[PDB]
């Protein structure tokens, strides 16, 4: 219960790069650990979402000449070379990583990122459904 | 007609060059009496693939104007007969990776490569959900990453694949998020010979490449006839290392601003393989394909916004 | 996301639009075997007996409003309620959550049903949805309201502005004239001044639309 | 003065509604198509229960009318029918504000292909020939309200356009179908609410932002 946001953010961000070159039965193990930390701590719900970057009709001219410089001006702040937790800057950052996992060469992975579009509805999520799969259940229930 | 074997041996008894048109005319008079290619039909899948794993000294002027008819012959028959094609494509994805249960490298064939480009060419490509390929390419995806890659054939029988892969996904252009852990996987062991990767985790130290190949217009391309190269590429001559690795550099190329460029993180996918290309510009300095890579980078890298999203909207 | 929280008359906190109907023609008539909704246009003839003219007793424009405010972005994202003051001083309640049916006849039998048995429910049978409520309409509006009267007469405005100059917490009510022709004076002991929409004179429809177009554009729908 | 299909300089409004289940049967009379007045006629001739709604052709003619850019004169509206048939309007017309003598409305000019008032001057119910693109201004703007379409501000996106490209907007009337109608004819499809709209409040929505920007 004590963890910080930038601990926990730390965690889920390296997980997200760390998908990028991944086995899919390894993802499906990601994907509802991530899930379960978002709805754990809300806080660092921010890198799913910057809603400074949200562009409204109903928002002033003048903030579009605002928004416009704003996006040029963005840097990614991550860096994976730093292993103290706490100080890696993973809650300025978001995880696009999650993002391009929602076009998937299998569909019941790319179904599971396709939650991230979705609401966070529910909260108990069952990891150990998800955990265990492999090579050989992908195939032998993909028939089944 | 009835048994695999046994039309096989029916046209073990004729010669191959002319056994082309003698099932072509069984094809034609047992349609000449839908039962009956029930089994034919099934055979001539394992026929074709099973005259890749035969023998290939006759040339492409010799077998392969013989192999793509006998192809040909399952095209007029694929689209009367696709509940007889998926019955034997599911059973031979259920026998292959019960082989690769059985050993890691040895029950694969050289002629299974082509059961995956027979079926893209005959079976819908674009769809999500293939009853035929989506066992297929999560095969594929099996066939990706859990073998060790040791040997200069391997790389070769890996470099088939993505061949392969790209093919199914011209027009789907989905992710695939092995052929990544794919490529970067080979392109450092040509380079072990370091400090800037341990993260790679590659199969042997043995294989690599010195600063010793031409690399001219006219080197060795990508052409792969792997029954004739792939049995004696350990023989092993320097230009066909490069050769292979060429392709990889093609197939990694090509695949890039079709599938690479349209995903929102190709930002931060491409950011080691950058440094990997580095590897080769600087310390060869005289290829011009890792310069012109990094030069296509360098655009993408500019031209794409690489905002942080809004999912939750 | 989740459905916003459905306004009654019961919840006072909350900061939302009314829109009224004022002194809407909706009467009940027997003929012997049935009891029929009153028409100008469906029977002149019935009115000349009963000496109410016939230019007055239209509910057409009622249900020509009532699918105007009803679909609009604002009843989907539960910032409205509407109420109908009938002309004969009867008070309608109309629950946000009713889909009122499109047709004309269909509506006629729909009000001779509310006008007797004060409540109609849904199929769905999870609450009342139109029921008659107890006079005055001061009552059932939310406490820190906003009263207004749109009037041809009245200086024009904009919906936009109008709305935004409105405190946190204030509920603004639009008392609607949807009388054919006559005097912008229904609620005149009611409201705290009267407002214009447009230069033109106007059909009962379009200024629920005009001003609730204006609203989702001045809360950002 | 009053728009015609003929003048084509002065930039100018149009909202056509499409797909309007304008049906004629005949009973001898002639009847319009209500999906409440008969069900079984519907299901012994075998058309859907759902689609035969005439009613929503009434209720928005009656807001595009009483707006007051209509008053100002700066639009006419054309009605695509499901059957096919396009339909100029006056501006100037009067039409029946009770749903029943706009009944036979319908049945009246269908079987005429043609309407002029009893001051004869011009006539003002005008069947015409498909497309509906031969007859709009010749530097035109057309689009579609679509809900799966992104959402705009009706005011600002007259005020980008230039001063001689006449709006043109083709509004769905369907109770339900797809929204395709008109991407033979259109610029690209446009949002306004966050919210399903009725095509009563979607003319009404447009046409008081277009009111804002043209000052009336």
């Amino acid at each position: 219960t004590h963890l910080s946001a930038h601990l926990v953010a730390s965690f889920i961000k390296k997980l997200a790069r760390l998908t990028l070159e991944s086995p899919p039965s390894a993802i499906v193990t990601v994907i509802p650990f991530i899930y379960n930390l978002i709805r754990k701590h809300p806080n660092c719900m921010i890198m799913l979402h910057n809603p400074a970057f949200i562009s409204n009709p109903f928002q002033t001219p003048d903030q579009v000449a605002n928004l416009k410089t704003l996006k040029e001006n963005y840097v990614d702040p991550f860096d994976v070379h730093e292993s103290d937790p706490e100080l890696t800057h993973a809650l300025d950052s978001s995880l696009w990583e999650l993002a391009s996992l929602m076009e998937h060469y299998h569909p019941n992975v790319a179904t599971l990122a396709k939650i991230f579009a979705q609401p966070f509805k529910k909260l108990s999520y069952n990891m150990e459904d998800f955990l265990d799969w492999n090579y050989d259940s992908l195939l032998n229930a993909e028939s089944s | 007609r009835t048994h695999d074997a046994l039309l096989d041996q029916v046209k073990k008894l004729d010669l191959d060059d002319h056994p082309k048109i003698v099932k072509n005319i069984i094809k034609a008079y047992q349609p000449k009496l839908k039962e009956k290619l029930g089994k034919f039909t099934a055979v001539l899948l394992r026929h074709i693939i099973f005259l890749s794993n035969q023998n290939y000294l006759k040339n492409v002027q010799s077998f392969k104007r013989t192999q793509n008819a006998l192809i040909s012959i399952l095209k007029s028959l694929s689209e009367k007969y696709n509940r007889e094609l998926s019955e034997e494509c599911r059973d031979y994805i259920n026998e292959m990776q019960a082989r690769y249960k059985k050993n890691h490298f040895d029950a694969l064939s050289n002629g299974d490569l082509v059961f995956f480009s027979i079926i893209g060419i005959l079976f819908s490509t674009s769809d999500q959900y293939h009853l035929v390929i989506t066992p297929a390419l999560i095969l594929m995806s099996q066939f990706l990453e859990q073998i060790k890659f040791n040997s200069l054939k391997r790389i070769a029988f890996g470099a088939v694949l993505v061949r392969i892969v790209s093919q199914y996904q011209r027009i789907s252009k989905r992710y695939i998020p092995e052929v990544v852990y794919f490529f970067q996987k080979i392109l450092l062991t040509f380079i072990v010979e370091p400090l800037d990767f341990e993260n790679i985790r590659l199969d042997s130290y043995e294989l690599g490449l010195p600063l010793d190949v031409d690399f001219t217009k006219k080197r060795s391309t990508i052409i792969p006839l792997h029954t004739l190269s792939t049995m004696d590429t350990e023989a092993h001559p320097v230009d066909q290392c490069v050769s292979v690795l060429l392709n990889v550099m093609e197939s990694l190329d090509a695949t890039i601003s079709t599938v690479w460029k349209s995903l929102p993180a190709f930002n931060e996918i491409i950011l080691p393989i950058q440094q990997l290309l580095s590897a080769y510009t600087s310390k060869y300095s005289d290829f011009e394909k890792p310069r012109n890579i990094l030069n296509k980078v360098e655009k993408l890298t500019k031209f794409t916004e690489h905002i942080p999203l809004a999912l939750q909207n | 996301p989740q459905a916003p929280p459905v306004l009654t008359s019961k919840d006072k906190i909350t900061k939302r639009m009314i829109v009224v109907l004022a002194m809407a023609s909706l009467e009940t008539h027997k003929i012997s075997d049935k009891y029929v909704l009153l028409n100008c246009d469906d029977h002149q003839g019935l009115l000349k007996k009963m000496g109410r003219d016939i230019s007055e007793a239209r509910p057409d424009i009622t249900h020509q409003c009532l699918l105007t405010l009803l679909d609009s972005p604002i009843n989907k994202a539960g910032k409205l309620q509407v109420y109908i003051q009938t002309s004969r001083g009867i008070l309608i309640e109309v629950n946000p959550t009713v889909r009122i049916p499109r047709t004309f006849k269909r509506f006629s039998g729909l009000m001779v049903q509310l006008l007797h048995k004060l409540s109609i429910r849904s199929v769905n049978s999870e609450e009342k949805l139109l029921k008659v409520i107890k006079n005055p309409i001061t009552d059932h509006l939310p406490t820190k309201c906003r009263k207004v009267t749109l009037s041809f007469d009245a200086p024009v405005i904009r919906v936009q502005d109008y709305i935004e100059k409105l405190d946190d917490d204030e509920s603004i009510c639009v008392f609607v004239g949807a009388m054919a022709r006559g005097k912008d004076n229904f609620a005149d002991e009611y409201v705290d001044e009267k407002v214009g929409l447009s230069n033109y004179p106007l059909s009962a429809s379009v200024a629920c639309s005009k001003f609730c177009h204006g609203a989702e554009d001045a809360w950002n729908i």
